[PDB]
């Protein structure tokens, strides 16, 4: 009843793609093309009822828009989590090296 | 049997104080 | 519904009894809070007998 | 609390002022041998 | 309680501290 | 007249929010057809009060004075938002960013710490409507959102935490861990608090505005450990007003 | 497989887990053994039948890491969450037991299976009863250690 | 290698918790003090037996005289610290007595840690700190210390147990 | 006989049973405030935010701490180096949770033991005695100006001064290894061989003059009543000594003269505590100990580990979790 | 385990091309490197971002790629961002920048290569290590 | 705090029992002068 809402969200498309609500943005590096502008903008305009939403973001390039076709297969979403969400943690999660 | 803790203590010390005051008084008394 | 004398408290009483009501944590035994006792708290009572 | 800072003011000036005085009250005289 | 304990023997030794200078065996010479 | 930061620095100065002279008493009026932002809003709080638990069930107690013992850093301030004109003339502030939480703790009777998280965030505060002019009796009233004290990656003195940290009492291996569930697994709050801002002095020729603020709010639960207080906050407030 | 042999077979029995102040009987720690739970057997989405790296006597505590008979980690608790690839969550890691009192019994929700992966770290997973001599759950030694240390 | 051992010591087995240690450190301790203030003591209560301002010469082996004041000596450190030495044959035993009784007493310690029994936890802290997540004294934040010794060490140096521990599980604080 | 000379003629006055002096002066009040304040402060402080980040520590006796992990803890980070007396406080209840009684005590006594010393210096010239007994002291003052006020001053903050304490002195040692590698620094190395040589010395010397002591007393009595107070001759024969700690080693290694003696059991401690106290000094300028780490490398280029490199482990699980809410970035440069 | 040529020959350019580094070529590049880049660049991780580091497989993923010594020598001249959509001489040390970086002032063209050559070697010799951060110090 | 009851039995005699003994002996010692 009393649950770790970070442990749940590991066992959901959290733990193995990008999460578009919720990953922090250090994770646009595995994957080229995307950071660091397109993981500004994708951060900035969340969050995203579905992975496509991305493409209507108002800005994009044609460029842009095929980048984020090339990867949107490793890009998923899941409900916003407050405490993933809270505390800027999408730009520093305190995670360095 | 679920006692005082503190009837230990209370009881030893009844025990040991006025006990260790007479055998101060008494060696002393002895080696004089 | 708990008073001092329901807690065994033997000195409190008798400083209460002439005057000395509140502690120097803000509380009063007549239930004020944030009242400033100054000196002349149940602790500055306590100390001025140690000394 | 200002009234504090002043007694402490005041209290250190005190024992400062003791300190020096105290030295310039010709301390080399003030041993078991030679004094002046 | 073992605030008590530790606080005691604390002013037990303090207590000692005095008389062990005001009340000691006088060092006397020859 | 601005003053420099040599001159303040070290005074508190820098913790209080600009004063408006009791001559204020103007009105500045508010063109539908045009938008309006704030460009700075500053929010100094000057009493905390806290609600006691009073043992029984239908006394409800009161609210009791605190002391701060975390100086002067309790200010929000550089606040900055949209400030809307609705369709009934109500006009709608709607926080964007600026410095708009300030960590806090004072200390009850009794020597309880009660930290809490001081706040906007969110904040959306709307008038009456059919206002037309901001005036010395121009009133918002708004809820902002209260996130938790610590965020996920905070580490209790034991090591455990929420996004990072020990999932159990590693010092006590085999304990029953049922009992330490509440203290084991952390959760991240999210709650609402209730805000008024009573406009008191307006320049007209400048936008801005002064009054007074309370606020409505959860203290710090410990990551769910125990239960919050209710606290309420009370202070003065500036803002100025600028055309978007 | 005897109870007697399964309780042999855990670290609370260790005569070099205890200290020099956890005072008493070692049942004051763990408490009262009542029951072999069962031996546990942890197995990822995959079938791959995972390990539980057992606590080595130097370590009051210690991280549950699971690797698979080649060695290979498979499995753990992450401290840090926002990178941990080999989260249970993650590994759809379960616990299935045979023998003792969970015979035949298979437990999936993560927050169970992390669990019996804290307690097989001890190796051998027993029912203790802390509350009759309110048992603090702190590892003590035995009287083989005891004995050696007044003697030495 | 021994400065690796310290560190060994204080996260596996909290040796500085010890009290068998902490009372080494004293007879050690104690015994630099003794020889620093006994050395320093005779220096400067020499008596004057020469003429030249190196009062080393002014020393014979041979005499049968005390070469400084111990009546001086116990008056200074009477006035100065409340008492003195009066005694140069309990002095000199004292100086035996002091550190050869703190080593021996840490190790009776070390024996101890021999079979890991440690002084490792208080167990009232312990029980509290679980309870309490507001609850932190310098105590807990020693032994989190250990913790990452234990975890960020022990791979190098028990390299025969083939400790694998991935970075996810490695015990960090924030950002370092 | 003026009032100002019979005051001046009590201060200095050999015949008070302690000796007071015009560095006595000052002494007794300053202690006598950081004593008072210490005693209270262990008994019942409230607990301390020693690191800025509103997460207070308990250091005190009423608020669940033993003898061994009580202290007074360190005053705020954010205070850093600021002056912290009461009256710049709104209350005392502010005061207590910043830590402004360990910056109280730490100065009051820094100021009574600086004086502690003068006054050693003081009574020797009423007594007619040579000076230098200060000088030995001034090693553990110098240790305490290190860790309570240097180390500080060089790392910003009075946060990171020794606790007061026995757990937080532990703490203070172990982070201060991990961010200085003080075992690699040659200072600390001479002062454990300051430290370790004069427990040696301390037991050579008074198992030697033990060894030597001339028969005055019988089986049936302590041999110290073989010495009377202020007899003059030596109590032990100093050539028996020399001739057995001489042909223990050999006859050069040993001392026959006393004065040369006693000065080496006072020189050798004092200046090992000397460096020592130069090591957390200079150290708080973050001149640190030796980094041999990955200096042994092979033919292709992989590190080959020495002991040095173990100790570096050791350090890193020291430095990533001191302080384990406190950082934001990612390097902790002070 | 030693030096051999199998080690020290990289990628030339994206086609996959391979370039052979002499011994003195590595040292060189190890050299240079330490001069211009370690200050910040110790270890192939980025003191100062660390979410970017000089392992291969990042280098690989960086646009235009940086996984050869082509792509590492046009970024020590006109470095950009990891997508590639910006300039960034003004803030990274690069010969467009020598102006404001003087160290990149006297680095000639072979220079640039052993210092490109030096950073697609290094992870081969140590792993993991490098990039890797305090974790595999 | 949840410390062990025995603890102060412990304490106390350890205190007592050879503090006693010092002060048998010292005050018999000074009834001989
Ligand atoms: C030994 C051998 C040699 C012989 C030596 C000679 C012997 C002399 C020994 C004397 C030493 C006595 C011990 C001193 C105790 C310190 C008392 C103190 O800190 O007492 C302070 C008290 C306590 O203050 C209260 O302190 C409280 C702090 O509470 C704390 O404490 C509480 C428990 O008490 C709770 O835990 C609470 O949660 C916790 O926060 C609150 O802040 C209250 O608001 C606050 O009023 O203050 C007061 O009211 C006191 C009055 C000050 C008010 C300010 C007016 C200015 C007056 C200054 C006078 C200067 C002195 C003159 C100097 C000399 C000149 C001739
Ligand atoms: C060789 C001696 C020996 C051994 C090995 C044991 C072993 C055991 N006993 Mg027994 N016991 C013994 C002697 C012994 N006993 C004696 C002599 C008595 C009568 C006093 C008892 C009375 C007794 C009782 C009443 C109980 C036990 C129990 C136990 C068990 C728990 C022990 C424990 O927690 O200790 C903890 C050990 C310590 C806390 C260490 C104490 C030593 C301190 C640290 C040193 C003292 C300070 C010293 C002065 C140092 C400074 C000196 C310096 C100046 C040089 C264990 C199997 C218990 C049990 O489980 O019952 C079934 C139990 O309840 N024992
Ligand atoms: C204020 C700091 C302080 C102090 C004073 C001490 C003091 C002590 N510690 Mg602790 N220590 C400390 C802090 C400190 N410690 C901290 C913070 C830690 C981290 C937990 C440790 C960890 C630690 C460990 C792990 C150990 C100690 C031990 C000791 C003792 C060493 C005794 C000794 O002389 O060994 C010196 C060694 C000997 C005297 C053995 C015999 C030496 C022979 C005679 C030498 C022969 C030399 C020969 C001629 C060859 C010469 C040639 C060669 C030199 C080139 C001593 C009581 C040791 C101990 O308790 O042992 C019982 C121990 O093992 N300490
Ligand atoms: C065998 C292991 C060993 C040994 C022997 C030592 C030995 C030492 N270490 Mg090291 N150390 C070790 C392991 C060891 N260490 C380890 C493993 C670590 C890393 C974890 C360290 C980390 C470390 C640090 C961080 C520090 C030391 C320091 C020291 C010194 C402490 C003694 C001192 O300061 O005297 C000096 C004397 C004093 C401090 C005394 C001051 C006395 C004042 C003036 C008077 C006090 C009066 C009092 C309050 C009232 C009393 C009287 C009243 C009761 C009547 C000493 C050289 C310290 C040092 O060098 O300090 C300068 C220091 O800061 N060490
Ligand atoms: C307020 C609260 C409640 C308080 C909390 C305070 C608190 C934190 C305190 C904690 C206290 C605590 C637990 C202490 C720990 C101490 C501990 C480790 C105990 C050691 C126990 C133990 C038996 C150890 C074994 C080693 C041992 C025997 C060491 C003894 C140390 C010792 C006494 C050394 C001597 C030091 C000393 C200052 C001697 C001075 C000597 C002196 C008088 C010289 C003067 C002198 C020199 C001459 O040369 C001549 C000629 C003359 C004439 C002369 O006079
Ligand atoms: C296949 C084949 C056959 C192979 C061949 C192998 C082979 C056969 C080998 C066999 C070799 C053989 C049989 C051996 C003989 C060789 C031999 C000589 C071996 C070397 C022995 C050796 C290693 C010795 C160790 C050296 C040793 C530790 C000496 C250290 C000297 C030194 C540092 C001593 C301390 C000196 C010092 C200044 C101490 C002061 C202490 C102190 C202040 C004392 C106080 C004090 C002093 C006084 O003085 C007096 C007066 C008084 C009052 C007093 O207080
Ligand atoms: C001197 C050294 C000490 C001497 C030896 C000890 C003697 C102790 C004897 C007293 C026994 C105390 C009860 C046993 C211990 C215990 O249960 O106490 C336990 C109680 C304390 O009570 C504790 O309270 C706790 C919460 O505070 C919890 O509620 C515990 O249940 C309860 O035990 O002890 C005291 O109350 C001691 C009070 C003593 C004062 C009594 C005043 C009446 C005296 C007048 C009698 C005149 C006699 C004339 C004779 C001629
Ligand atoms: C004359 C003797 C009286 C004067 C001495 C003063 C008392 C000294 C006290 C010393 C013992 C302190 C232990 C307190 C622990 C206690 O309170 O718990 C009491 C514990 C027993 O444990 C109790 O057990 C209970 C169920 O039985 C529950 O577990 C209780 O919670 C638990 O406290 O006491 C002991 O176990 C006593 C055993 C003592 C034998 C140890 C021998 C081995 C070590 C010898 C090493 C020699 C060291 C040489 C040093 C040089
Ligand atoms: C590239 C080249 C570099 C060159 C460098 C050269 C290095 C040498 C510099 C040092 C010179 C200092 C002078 C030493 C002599 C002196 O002290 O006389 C004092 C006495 C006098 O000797 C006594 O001498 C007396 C005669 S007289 O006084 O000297 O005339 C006599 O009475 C007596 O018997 C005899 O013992 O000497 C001794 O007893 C030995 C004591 C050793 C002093 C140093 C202590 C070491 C401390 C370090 C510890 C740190 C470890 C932690
Ligand atoms: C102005 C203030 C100056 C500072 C005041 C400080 C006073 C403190 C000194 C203590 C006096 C009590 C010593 C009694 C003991 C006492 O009476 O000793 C007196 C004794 C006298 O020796 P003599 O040579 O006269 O006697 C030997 C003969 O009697 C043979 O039987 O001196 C000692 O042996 C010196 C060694 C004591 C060295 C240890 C004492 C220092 C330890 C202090 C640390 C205390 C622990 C603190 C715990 C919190
Ligand atoms: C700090 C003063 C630096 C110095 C000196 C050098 N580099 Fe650097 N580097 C730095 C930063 C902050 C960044 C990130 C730039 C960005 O925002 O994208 C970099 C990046 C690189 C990279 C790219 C890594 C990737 O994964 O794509 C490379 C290849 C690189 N830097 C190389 C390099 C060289 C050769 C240097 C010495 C001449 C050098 N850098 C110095 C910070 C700093
Ligand atoms: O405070 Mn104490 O400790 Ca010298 O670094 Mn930074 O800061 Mn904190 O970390 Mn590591
Ligand atoms: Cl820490
Ligand atoms: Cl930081
Ligand atoms: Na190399």
């Amino acid at each position: 009843e009393l649950v770790n809402v970070v442990d749940e969200k590991l066992g959901t498309a959290y733990g193995e793609k990008i999460d578009l609500n919720n990953t922090n943005i250090a994770a646009f590096i595995q994957y080229r093309g995307l950071y660091p502008t397109l993981a500004k903008l994708i951060v900035k305009n969340a969050p995203y009822e579905s992975v496509e939403d991305v493409l209507n973001i108002p800005g994009l390039t044609e460029r842009q828009k095929q980048i984020l076709r090339e990867n949107l297969e490793h890009f998923t979403v899941t409900e916003v989590e407050t405490a993933l969400v809270e505390g800027g943690d999408r730009y520093n999660n305190g995670l360095y090296k | 049997m679920e006692v005082n803790q503190l009837g230990l203590i209370a009881t030893a010390l009844f025990v040991l104080v006025p006990s260790v005051f007479l055998i101060i008084l008494y060696v002393q008394t002895e080696s004089q | 519904l708990n008073p001092m004398w329901r807690q065994g408290m033997f000195v409190l009483p008798f400083m209460a009894r002439l005057g000395v009501t509140g502690s120097w944590s803000g509380w009063s035994i007549t239930g004020e809070t944030g009242i400033d006792p100054g000196f002349w708290s149940f602790e500055g009572v306590a100390l001025a007998h140690i000394v | 609390m200002e009234t504090l800072k002043i007694t402490v003011y005041i209290v250190v000036t005190f024992f400062v002022l003791l300190f020096v005085f105290g030295f310039l009250s010709g301390d080399p005289a003030r041993n078991p041998k030679r004094k002046d | 309680m073992e605030t008590i304990t530790y606080v005691f023997i604390f002013a037990c030794i303090i207590a000692l501290f005095f008389f062990a200078i005001f009340f000691r065996e006088p060092p006397r010479i020859t | 007249q601005t003053l420099t930061y040599d001159d303040i620095v070290g005074t508190g100065l820098a913790n209080k929010c600009p004063t408006l002279d009791d001559t204020a008493r103007g009105a500045y009026p508010i063109d539908s057809s045009q938008t309006y932002r704030i460009a700075r809003l500053c929010l100094q709080p000057t009493t905390f009060l806290v609600k006691e638990e009073p043992k029984n069930k239908r006394q409800e107690a009161e609210f009791v004075p605190t002391k701060l013992v975390t100086r002067e850093t309790t200010s929000l301030d550089q606040i900055q938002g949209e400030l809307k004109v609705n369709s009934d003339g109500s006009l709608t502030f709607v926080e964007e960013d600026g410095i708009d939480f300030q960590p806090v703790t004072v200390q009850m009777a009794g020597g309880e710490r009660i930290p809490l998280l001081f706040t906007v965030k969110n904040l959306v505060a709307s008038t009456q409507p059919n206002v037309t002019s901001i005036t010395t009796s121009t009133d918002f009233k708004g809820e902002f959102n209260v996130p938790s004290y610590r965020t996920a990656n905070f580490l209790d003195p034991k090591g455990r935490g929420l996004a990072s940290g020990y999932d159990s009492a590693i010092a006590l291996p085999q304990a029953k861990e049922e009992e330490l569930a509440r203290a084991n697994v952390k959760r991240f709050s999210l709650t609402k608090g209730q805000i008024s801002l009573n406009v008191a002095k307006v320049d007209g020729r400048t936008g801005e505005i002064a009054g007074t603020f309370e606020s409505e709010q959860l203290s710090d639960d410990d990551m769910g450990a125990h239960e919050p207080h209710e606290v309420k906050i009370q202070g003065v407030f500036y803002a100025s007003i600028e055309p978007a | 497989i005897p109870e007697k042999l399964a309780f042999y077979d855990y670290i609370g029995n260790n005569p070099a887990k205890g200290g020099l102040f956890r005072t008493g009987p070692m049942n004051k720690g763990d408490g009262i053994a009542q029951a072999w739970k069962g031996h546990a057997v942890f197995r990822n989405k995959e079938g791959e039948e995972l390990f539980v790296r057992r606590m080595p006597a130097f370590f009051e505590s210690f991280p549950v890491i699971l690797t698979d008979k080649n060695g290979v980690v498979k499995a753990d608790i992450p401290f840090r969450r926002a990178e941990s690839k080999y989260s249970f969550e993650q590994q759809g890691v379960t616990v299935s037991f045979y023998g003792g009192e969970l015979n035949g019994q298979t437990f999936t929700d993560p927050p169970t299976v992390k669990s019996y992966a804290r307690k097989a770290i001890f190796g051998e997973i027993f029912e203790f009863d802390t509350e009759t001599l309110n048992s603090d759950g702190i590892f003590r030694t035995s009287p083989r250690g005891w004995f050696t240390f007044a003697h030495a | 290698a021994i400065f690796r051992f310290l560190l060994f010591f204080q996260g596996f087995h909290n040796w500085t918790l010890n009290p068998f240690h902490m009372m080494g450190v004293a007879g050690v301790l104690g015994g630099a003090l003794l020889c620093a203030i006994h050395g320093a003591t005779v220096e400067n209560t020499l008596f004057q037996d020469g003429e030249g301002a190196s009062t080393f010469r002014a020393f014979n082996p041979t005499q049968a005289e005390e070469t400084y004041s111990m009546v001086t000596a116990n008056r200074f450190w009477s006035q100065i610290f409340g008492i003195a030495f009066s005694n140069k044959r309990w002095l000199h035993f004292f100086m035996l007595f002091v550190p050869v009784t703190g080593l021996w007493m840490s190790a009776i310690g070390v024996v101890g840690l021999a079979l890991n029994l440690r002084s490792y936890d208080f167990i009232s802290q312990e029980i509290r700190a679980a309870e309490d997540p507001e609850f932190e004294t310098f105590y807990t934040k020693n032994l989190l210390l250990n913790e990452g010794i234990r975890a960020w060490m022990a791979p190098q140096d028990q390299p025969h147990e083939n400790f694998v521990f991935p970075e996810e599980v490695l015990p960090r604080g924030n950002a370092l | 006989a003026n009032l100002w000379e019979r005051f001046c003629n009590w201060v200095t006055s050999t015949d008070n049973r302690l000796y007071v002096g015009w560095f006595g002066v000052i002494m007794i009040p300053t202690l006598l405030a950081a004593t008072i304040c210490f005693v209270i402060a262990f008994i019942a402080a409230p607990p301390v935010d020693i690191d800025g980040i509103r997460e207070p520590v308990s250091g005190s006796l009423l608020y669940g701490n033993n003898i061994i992990t009580g202290a007074v803890v360190p005053s705020s980070n954010a205070i850093g180096l600021h002056f912290y007396p009461i009256w710049e406080a709104a209350s005392l209840d502010e005061w207590l949770y910043n830590g402004g009684p360990y910056q109280l005590i730490i100065f009051h006594f820094l100021l009574g033991a600086s004086c502690y010393m003068g006054r050693q210096w003081e009574l020797s010239y009423r007594l007619g005695m040579r000076p230098w007994i200060c000088v030995a002291y001034s090693a553990p003052l110098a240790s305490a100006f290190a860790v309570f006020l240097i180390y500080p001053i060089g790392q910003g903050s009075f946060s990171d001064g020794m606790p007061l304490g026995i757990s937080g002195t532990f703490n203070f040692m172990i982070v201060f290894q991990a961010e200085h590698n003080i075992l690699m620094h040659p200072f600390h190395q001479l002062g454990v061989a300051g430290v370790f040589g004069g427990a040696l010395f301390c037991a050579m010397h008074g198992s030697l003059v033990t060894s030597s002591l001339i028969r005055e007393t019988t089986e049936t009595e302590s041999a110290n009543y073989g010495y009377k107070f202020g007899q003059e001759e030596e109590t032990y024969n100093i050539v028996a000594a020399h001739g057995y700690f001489g042909r223990l080693i050999f006859q050069y290694a040993s001392f026959n003269n006393s004065r040369s003696l006693h000065f080496f059991l006072a020189a050798w401690p004092v200046v090992g505590v000397w460096f020592t106290a130069l090591g957390i000094s200079t150290m708080a300028f973050n001149l640190n100990g030796f980094n041999f780490n990955h200096s042994v490398i092979d033919a292709k280029g992989n590190v080959i580990n020495t002991w040095a490199d173990i100790i570096n482990r050791a350090n890193l699980g020291m430095e990533v979790m001191h302080e384990r809410n406190a950082h934001n970035f990612p390097l902790d440069l002070a | 385990a030693e030096l051999t040529p199998e080690v020290l020959t990289v990628p030339l350019n994206s086609e996959g091309k391979t370039i052979t580094l002499t011994e003195k070529q590595y040292l060189e590049g190890k050299r240079l490197f330490q001069y211009a880049c370690a200050s910040c660049h110790v270890g192939g991780i980025t003191k100062t971002n660390p979410s970017l580091d000089l392992r291969t497989e990042t280098l690989a993923l960086a646009t235009p790629p940086r996984d050869n010594i082509e792509g590492l020598v046009d970024y020590m001249k006109n470095p950009t961002t990891y997508d590639g959509e910006q300039e960034i001489a003004e803030v990274h040390p690069s010969l467009r920048s020598a102006d404001i970086f003087p160290k990149m002032r006297n680095l000639t063209e072979k220079d640039l290569v052993a210092i490109a050559g030096h950073i697609l070697v290094e992870p081969k010799i140590l792993g993991d290590k490098w990039g890797g951060g305090k974790v595999y110090y």
